[PDB]
């Protein structure tokens, strides 16, 4: 019931529910933590905003891994208005064999790509499987430049 | 004549002595149960829980799991073992959880007693306080409850797969 | 009966004025808690000794509610994701786990076999929904037995779950009009407030109107 | 038939105290009565004054100031609100000095004044990282 | 009209206050504010208003598609 | 406590691989696929064209051992008032001093022997890691290139 | 436990102390109205933030003003 | 082991170990003293 | 969590916080935090949170589903 | 197709993008 | 014999044959146990052998609806767990005899709220006493009666073997 929200001591003596919930919603309100100065406040939004970039590197170095590994982009860019972009594989252990034989896409059941990755990655000059790959690998390593 | 009554003469407890709070057949069958029976250490209430909670918990997963069968197959049983087994895992690791962060305590029934006499002029909560005088509510106590669950659960998951297999196939 | 419109409608319009009814009846209940209610009058007789263990029965009526609403509505969410994962043999149909309504068709087939064994003087049976013949005139159905199945089960299951929880919000208005742990002086405040403040972490809709408020959207729902 | 002889003559009902005013705290109101008047609970229902000393035990002290207001109807002045920690430490609570809150007395000062009105308080934006 | 009820089930008392706060303001300003003081809804009135929208809209929709209905057929 | 734990797990380990080589080699290790229609879907690895390659038996087999082994690893974990060596440490209780760079020389059942042992077999599983990622070929192909031949024979 | 501050806008009318539900209000000595009388706030630990204080206020923008603040068994009403 | 068997390895792992051991280390967290 | 307002929600949790509290056999248990209703603005919030998400969710199924199975 | 020796790597160099994380987040403190 | 309940008006104490003329309060007690044991079971013996006759649903249907024929035609594992749970039941109802102020037949230990009996209390536990030996005559006389004539309650009346 204590030393959950270390950011304020208002929060950490409820004896409530109430503590848990508002830990939450008031972590982000760096301006009303408990002994607060503007040089840390600054500070801490600019760490964050780092961790905030290296997300967002990771989100599409994760798409383009995925792209790679299950997807059909080398397939797709010698047909691109019959075959349709897969964004990811599905493994999910509720399937009947009707949802594994509807959702099957070539190897595995998979999702098509409705974020227009194929056509963006395509018109960028990509064209190989090894080239979303290098992508990926780039945005990891830009990611942990972030960090 | 009139069956319900304050509970202990105290009119101002939240609680009623209805004939079901306090009748005869509720005592008596409350204090056979391993939750209340008398001389049990912590490890065997948690023990006889545990056995006859994985005993009816297997149950409802080997019956109406994803993988029945209306025949008898080896692979429902042990799709239902595993999944009661992991089930009793999960139930586990709460009772270790609530017991870490409820007790601070290796012997009851005295601290209180010592902090009654002896003062307790300390950061309370821990000599003064302390709700409950059972066995059951301490870090050593909670823990060998737990232990005794989870070894129970598994010994009485596998006892009632051993019965389920032997009555769908001998009868 | 052959006028579908008007059975249709009839119905429908009964319901609706019943269920509004029920609402009311319960509104003037907390009406008369609030207002009529003397203490003095009433002393260890059955309203007072309602009054000295309503959390006994809102809380009960709490559990039956939540049973009710998991099992019935979860039921009909299981069956959804069942077919919607393509596994046919899972859902609670009639051609897969079954739960047959056998209390009401044992009812039904005790109706239908009233004429000449239990009624002996009738000739046909009550209705004709608990069996018997097709009933048409002009070569449009009049009346026909009503068969119920799984889906009969699962559906009046719903219906008693969304009357429990109507019941459970009047009578807590009903119970709780006069005083609770929150405001031990509720009956102070009237029939109809909006509140008693933000302090206590929040005491909106605590009257006993705010309850019938929130039972007529449920009563909508059930009806 | 109750625990103690100036307890009202009540029967008991499932919204009484819990846990909390077992380990946490718990409020006692005394008070005497001419009649063995019927009053409403607080908490549940309807209970019977003593022609004397009456006692009575709650988890909160809106409870016991409800209870009070209350018997201000029945021409009832004298009842006192203590609170009680978990063990016996009892501390009188509502005539703090004797005096009705309501009465001014003597020997009383301003808790929380301020000596100006609403419009005088200071801009948010001054009393930022304090 | 049933979704006009949630106008008044998810909003407050305060906010449609100060609203006709703003308005008042203008009618003074044009010298048309009513003597009558314009207050917006108590909050009871905003419930008894949102549920009775509500149940005029979802009865009514109910009514019209069941009419429709076994007309038709 | 840690490295003690992980030691004692490596050379358990080694024993398993050992093991499993010798079951390979020996007509042991079921043959085949698991049943989707027995197992469900998620057995299923790949559809190449109209066929559903599964999990290999042997794989499944081997995942059941190993499940044995972690669960009773999972059961001492949660019997830490009835087993010599808990798993964590008790507040209060402090780390065993290091070993340094060389336990001590002393043979038999000792905590140092153990100790020694223990970091000897997870060097052995980080080497033989190293060493089939390297040249490319199987863990089982790497233990049966270091022993000679004498395990898949 | 909320925070309640009197402003000298009090006129001493008494209405917010026997308002109060749980006895936070009380009236003391002043010179600063004609009744000779402030209400004070010496025991908001019992505050619960009900506002009924601020209801029963006559001033124009008041002259009791109650801030909700950190929570407590007490502030929150529970009786649990 | 082949490319194909990672979801069948990390799906489960992820999805299910993963909630287990961040609802232990949260609630732990959330429920210490001082 | 925008009609129904706190306050009705405290007095049910009441209940069934003693409902637990005077039932055997769930005695043992006891909780660390009180339980309480949400917070007037955290209901605020929830009830927000509730609606958008599905708004975007039944939306992006719609428009999804809709194109995909009209247009081949 | 890419080999298990990319997928491996990519793994590897993630847990390594991980370890960083978590060092940024117990920096921002508890 | 004693001012014990169960005394009523046709015969009041009826002792004919004096055994609790001689007996302690402990084989008093003993005997008030065995009676109203006998008259619970015999009152559901005797609703039971007529629902029965006349309504069998469980066991789809089948199951003759002549007791004394059911009685051998049970699954035989059903049997088993009836008698585990009136076992369980008389095992709980020895753990209730122990406890304090414990009266002969009270399970329910309404000794708790029963302190100074009134006249309606007394005259309903005389009921539950009577209409218990009056089931217990009439399980004796079904019981004989279907062995001697073979033919169940509803079904002997109906032909008029009487
Ligand atoms: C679709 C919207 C919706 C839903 C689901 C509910 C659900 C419920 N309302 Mg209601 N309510 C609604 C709209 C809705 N309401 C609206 C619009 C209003 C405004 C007037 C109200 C006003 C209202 C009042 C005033 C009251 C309720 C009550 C209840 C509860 C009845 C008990 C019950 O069935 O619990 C069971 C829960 C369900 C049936 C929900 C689905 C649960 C699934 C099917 C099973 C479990 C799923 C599982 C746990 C998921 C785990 C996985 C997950 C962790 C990822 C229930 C939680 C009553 C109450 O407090 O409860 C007694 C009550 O007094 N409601
Ligand atoms: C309340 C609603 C409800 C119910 C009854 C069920 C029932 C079931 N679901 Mg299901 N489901 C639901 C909602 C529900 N679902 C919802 C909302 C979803 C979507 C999130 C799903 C998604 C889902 C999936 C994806 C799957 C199921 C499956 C199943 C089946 C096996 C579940 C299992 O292992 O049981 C476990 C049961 C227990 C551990 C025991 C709980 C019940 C016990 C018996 C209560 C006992 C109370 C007792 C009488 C109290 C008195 C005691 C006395 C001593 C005093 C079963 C038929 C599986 C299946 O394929 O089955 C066909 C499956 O794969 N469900
Ligand atoms: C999932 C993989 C896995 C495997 C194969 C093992 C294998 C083993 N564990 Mg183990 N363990 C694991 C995961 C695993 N563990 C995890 C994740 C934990 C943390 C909860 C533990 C915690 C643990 C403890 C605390 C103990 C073991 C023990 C053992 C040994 C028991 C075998 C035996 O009885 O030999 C014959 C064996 C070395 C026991 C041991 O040292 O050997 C007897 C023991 O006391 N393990
Ligand atoms: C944010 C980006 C992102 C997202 C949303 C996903 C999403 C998914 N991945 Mg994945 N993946 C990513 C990046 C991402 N991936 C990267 C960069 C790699 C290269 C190492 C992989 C390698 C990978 C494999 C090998 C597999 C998946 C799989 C999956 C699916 C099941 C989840 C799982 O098992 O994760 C497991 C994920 C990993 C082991 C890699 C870690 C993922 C990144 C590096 C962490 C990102 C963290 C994120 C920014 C915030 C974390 C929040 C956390 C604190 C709660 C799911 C669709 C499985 C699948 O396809 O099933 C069908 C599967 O087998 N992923
Ligand atoms: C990423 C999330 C995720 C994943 C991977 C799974 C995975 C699974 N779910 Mg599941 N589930 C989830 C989220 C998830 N769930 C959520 C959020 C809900 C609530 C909405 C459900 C609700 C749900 C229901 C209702 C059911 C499942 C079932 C299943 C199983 C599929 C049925 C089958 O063929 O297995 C067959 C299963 C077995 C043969 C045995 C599996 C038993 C456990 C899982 C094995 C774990 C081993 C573990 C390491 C043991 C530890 C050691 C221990 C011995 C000490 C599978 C294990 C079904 C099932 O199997 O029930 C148990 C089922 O009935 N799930
Ligand atoms: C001494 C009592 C007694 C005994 C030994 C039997 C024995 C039998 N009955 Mg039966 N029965 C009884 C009383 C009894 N009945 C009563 C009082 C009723 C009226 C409700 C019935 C109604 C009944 C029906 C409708 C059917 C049977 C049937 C049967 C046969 C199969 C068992 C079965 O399904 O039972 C079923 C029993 C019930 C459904 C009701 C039992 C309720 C019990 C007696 C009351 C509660 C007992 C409790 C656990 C202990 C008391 C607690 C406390 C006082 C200490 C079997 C020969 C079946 C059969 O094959 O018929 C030929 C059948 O279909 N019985
Ligand atoms: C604790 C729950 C429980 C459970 C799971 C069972 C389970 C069972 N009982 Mg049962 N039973 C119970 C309590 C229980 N009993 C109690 C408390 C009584 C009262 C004494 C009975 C009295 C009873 C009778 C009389 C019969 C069963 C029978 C059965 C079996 C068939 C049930 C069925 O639908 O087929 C799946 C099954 C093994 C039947 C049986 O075994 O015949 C084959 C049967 O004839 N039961
Ligand atoms: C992985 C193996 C590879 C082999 C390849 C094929 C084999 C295979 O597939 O295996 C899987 C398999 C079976 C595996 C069985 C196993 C591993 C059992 C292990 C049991 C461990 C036990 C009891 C440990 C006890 C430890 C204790 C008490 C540990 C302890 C202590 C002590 C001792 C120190 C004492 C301390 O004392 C104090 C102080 O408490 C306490 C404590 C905790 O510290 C069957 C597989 C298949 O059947 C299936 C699935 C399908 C079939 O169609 C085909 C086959 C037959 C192959
Ligand atoms: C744990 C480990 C191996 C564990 C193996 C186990 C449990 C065995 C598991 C198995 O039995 C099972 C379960 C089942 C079997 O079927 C399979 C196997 C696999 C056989 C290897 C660790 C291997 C760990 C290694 C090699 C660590 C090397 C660390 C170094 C070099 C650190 C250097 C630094 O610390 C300094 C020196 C100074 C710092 O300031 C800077 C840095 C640089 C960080
Ligand atoms: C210890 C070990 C195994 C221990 C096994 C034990 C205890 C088993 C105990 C048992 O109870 C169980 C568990 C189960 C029972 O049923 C069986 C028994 C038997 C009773 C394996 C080590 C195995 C150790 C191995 C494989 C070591 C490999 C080392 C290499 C390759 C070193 C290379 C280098 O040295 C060079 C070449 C040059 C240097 O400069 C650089 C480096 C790199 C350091
Ligand atoms: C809009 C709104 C107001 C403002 C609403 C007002 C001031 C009502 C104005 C009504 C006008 C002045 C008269 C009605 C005019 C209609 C055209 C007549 C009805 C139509 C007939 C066919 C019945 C509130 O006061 C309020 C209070 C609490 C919660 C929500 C709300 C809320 O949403």
């Amino acid at each position: 019931v204590y030393k959950f929200p270390k950011f304020s001591k208002a929060l950490a003596e409820d004896p409530s529910t109430r503590r848990i919930w508002y830990g939450i919603a008031t972590a982000h309100d760096f301006e009303s933590h408990d002994a607060m100065t503007e040089s840390k406040l600054y500070q801490k939004i600019f760490a964050s905003h780092f961790g905030h970039i290296a997300i967002i590197f990771l989100w599409t170095a994760g798409n383009l891994f995925h792209v790679a590994w299950q997807g059909n982009f080398e397939a797709w860019i010698l047909n691109p208005l019959k075959v349709r972009p897969i964004a990811h594989a599905i493994w999910d252990p509720h399937f009947g064999q009707a949802a594994y034989k509807a959702f099957l896409k070539t190897s595995s059941p998979a999702n098509l790509a409705l974020s227009g990755v194929y056509e963006w990655w395509y018109t960028i000059g990509m064209r190989t499987n090894n080239d979303l790959y290098q992508g990926s690998f780039f945005l990891i390593l830009l990611s942990s430049l972030l960090l | 004549v009139s069956f319900i009554k304050p509970y202990r003469q105290d009119p101002f407890v939240g609680h009623l002595a209805t004939p079901i709070t306090t009748s005869a057949f509720t005592r008596a069958y409350l204090k056979v149960l391993p939750a209340y029976r008398p001389g049990l250490t912590p490890l065997s209430r948690g023990a006889e829980i545990g056995f006859t909670h994985g005993y009816f918990l297997i149950g409802p997963f080997y019956t109406y799991g994803p993988l029945r069968s209306v025949e008898f197959s080896l692979t429902s049983l042990a799709a239902g073992l595993l999944a009661a087994i992991t089930l009793l895992l999960i139930l586990t690791v709460g009772l270790s959880i609530y017991g870490q962060v409820t007790y601070d305590v290796y012997d009851n029934a005295l601290i209180v007693k010592l902090v009654r006499q002896m003062v307790g002029s300390e950061r309370t909560q821990d000599l003064p306080q302390i709700k409950g005088t059972s066995e059951l509510d301490t870090v050593l106590g909670w823990q060998k409850f737990s232990e005794g669950f989870f070894s129970g659960g598994l010994i009485g998951s596998i006892v009632a797969a051993v019965g389920i297999a032997l009555y769908s196939t001998y009868l | 009966a052959i006028d579908y419109p008007t059975q249709l409608s009839l119905f429908t319009h009964h319901v609706w004025i019943g269920g509004f009814c029920i609402v009311g009846g319960a509104a003037h209940g907390a009406i008369f808690f609030v207002r009529d209610y003397n203490a003095a009058n009433n002393y260890n007789n059955l309203i007072d000794r309602v009054i000295r263990h309503r959390d006994a029965i809102i809380s009960h009526l709490n559990w039956v509610c939540i049973f009710l609403g998991c099992h019935s509505f979860g039921l009909y969410v299981h069956n959804d994701t069942m077919r919607a994962l393509g596994r046919s043999q899972d859902l609670f149909s009639d051609n897969a786990i079954a739960l047959k309504p056998i209390f009401a068709q044992f009812i039904q087939n005790l109706h239908t076999l009233a004429p000449g064994s239990t009624a002996p003087n009738a000739l046909t049976t009550v209705s004709y929904a608990f069996g018997g013949d097709v009933i048409s005139v002009g070569s449009k159905i009049a009346m026909m037995p009503i068969s119920l199945g799984t889906a009969d089960f699962l559906v009046h299951h719903i219906h008693a779950f969304t009357i429990h929880v109507t019941v459970l919000i009047l009578l807590k208005g009903v119970l709780y009009s006069r005083n609770s742990r929150l405001i031990p002086d509720k009956a102070n405040l009237g029939f109809r407030f909006p509140c008693d403040g933000p302090g206590r972490g929040g005491t909106c809709q605590v009257s006993a109107w705010d309850h019938v408020f929130l039972g007529l959207f449920w009563m909508y729902n059930s009806i | 038939k109750l625990k103690q002889s100036d307890f009202p003559k009540f029967e008991g009902s499932t919204g009484g105290w819990l846990s909390a005013a077992k380990n946490e705290e718990k409020y006692v109101i005394i008070w005497t009565s001419k009649d063995a008047s019927l009053f409403e609970m607080p908490t549940g229902g309807t209970a019977k004054m003593n022609a004397g000393n009456n006692v009575a035990y709650f988890a909160r002290k809106e409870q016991c100031l409800a209870l009070g207001s209350q018997l201000r109807g029945f021409k009832i002045t004298n009842y006192k609100i203590f609170r009680i920690y978990p063990p016996l430490d009892i501390t009188l609570l509502h005539p703090f000095d004797g005096v009705f809150p309501e009465k001014v007395n003597q020997g009383r000062s301003p808790v929380g004044k301020r000596d100006a009105s609403i419009g005088g308080n200071p801009n948010p934006a001054s009393l930022k990282f304090q | 009209i049933w979704a006009f009820s949630l106008m008044f089930l998810f909003s407050g008392r305060g906010y449609w206050q100060e609203l006709i706060e703003s308005i008042v303001w203008a009618h003074n300003k044009l010298k048309v504010a009513p003597s009558i003081q314009p207050r917006a809804l108590s909050i009871t009135q905003g419930r008894a208003v949102g549920v009775a929208h509500y149940l005029l809209g979802g009865i009514g929709t109910t009514w019209a598609f069941f009419l429709a209905r076994i007309i038709s057929v | 406590k840690a490295e003690r734990w992980n030691g004692r797990h490596a050379m358990f380990g080694w024993i398993v691989l050992l093991a499993t080589g010798y079951a390979q080699a020996h007509g042991l290790l079921p043959e085949g696929g698991m049943d989707a229609k027995e197992w469900g879907t998620w057995v299923i690895v790949s559809t190449t064209n109209g066929e559903q390659v599964t999990i290999p038996a042997a794989r499944a087999a081997i995942a059941i051992g190993h499940l044995h082994f972690g669960a009773v690893g999972v059961f001492a974990a949660y019997s830490k008032n009835s087993v010599k060596d808990r798993l964590l440490l008790e507040p209060g209780e402090k780390d065993e001093a290091p070993a340094g760079l060389f336990p001590a020389l002393r043979p038999g059942l000792t905590k140092e022997a153990e100790m020694l042992n223990g970091r000897v077999a997870m060097l052995g599983l980080v080497a033989l890691v190293a060493v089939s990622a390297a040249t490319g070929q199987d863990i089982l192909s790497v233990i049966d290139q270091g022993l000679g031949g004498l395990l898949l024979k | 436990s909320h925070t309640v501050k009197i402003y000298d806008t009090c006129i001493g009318c008494t209405q917010c102390v026997r308002a109060c539900p749980t006895d936070v209000l009380e009236m003391v000595p002043w010179d600063g109205c004609k009744a000779g009388q402030i209400a004070s706030a010496p025991r908001t630990e019992d505050c619960v933030g009900c506002k009924r204080c601020e209801t029963a206020c006559p001033t124009d923008f008041l002259s009791v003003r109650v801030y909700l603040g950190g929570e407590t068994t007490r502030s929150l009403g529970l009786a649990y | 082991m082949s490319l194909d068997l990672l979801p069948s390895f990390f799906v489960p792992l992820v999805g299910l170990v993963l909630p287990l051991f961040s609802i232990i280390g949260l609630f732990l967290y959330i429920e210490k003293e001082n | 969590f925008l009609i129904s307002w706190r306050g009705y929600w405290q007095e049910l949790i009441e209940t069934i916080v003693w409902a637990h509290e005077r039932t055997p056999l769930a005695n043992l248990v006891r909780w660390k935090d009180k339980p309480v209703a949400l917070s007037i603005v955290q209901a605020r919030l929830v009830g927000l949170a509730h609606f958008t998400i599905g708004y975007v969710l039944t939306y992006a199924a719609f428009v999804i589903a809709s194109t995909i199975g009209k247009l081949g | 197709m890419i080999y298990d020796s990319q997928v491996y790597i990519a793994l590897v160099i993630a847990v390594v993008a991980s370890v960083l994380a978590i060092r940024l987040g117990a920096t921002l403190y508890n | 014999l004693d001012g014990m309940i169960g005394s009523s008006a046709p015969f009041k104490n009826f002792d004919p044959l004096g055994f609790a003329a001689k007996a302690d309060q402990k084989t008093l007690n003993k005997y008030r146990e065995s009676e109203l044991k006998h008259g619970r079971v015999a009152m559901l013996a005797v609703l039971g052998w007529i629902v029965q006759e006349f309504w069998h649903p469980l066991y789809d249907g089948k199951l003759s609806s002549n007791p004394l024929k059911a009685l051998t035609e049970v699954p035989l594992i059903g049997w088993a767990q009836i008698f585990v749970a009136i076992n369980v039941i008389e095992y709980l109802q020895n753990k209730i005899k122990e406890l304090p102020g414990y009266r002969p037949g009270d399970y329910l230990g309404t000794w708790e709220w029963v302190e100074q009996s009134d006249e309606g209390w007394d005259s309903y536990q005389t009921k539950e006493l009577n209409n218990g030996r009056l089931a217990m005559v009439a399980i004796a006389g079904l019981i004989v009666q279907d062995l001697i004539t073979g033919q169940a309650a509803l079904e002997q009346i109906t032909a008029g073997n009487t």
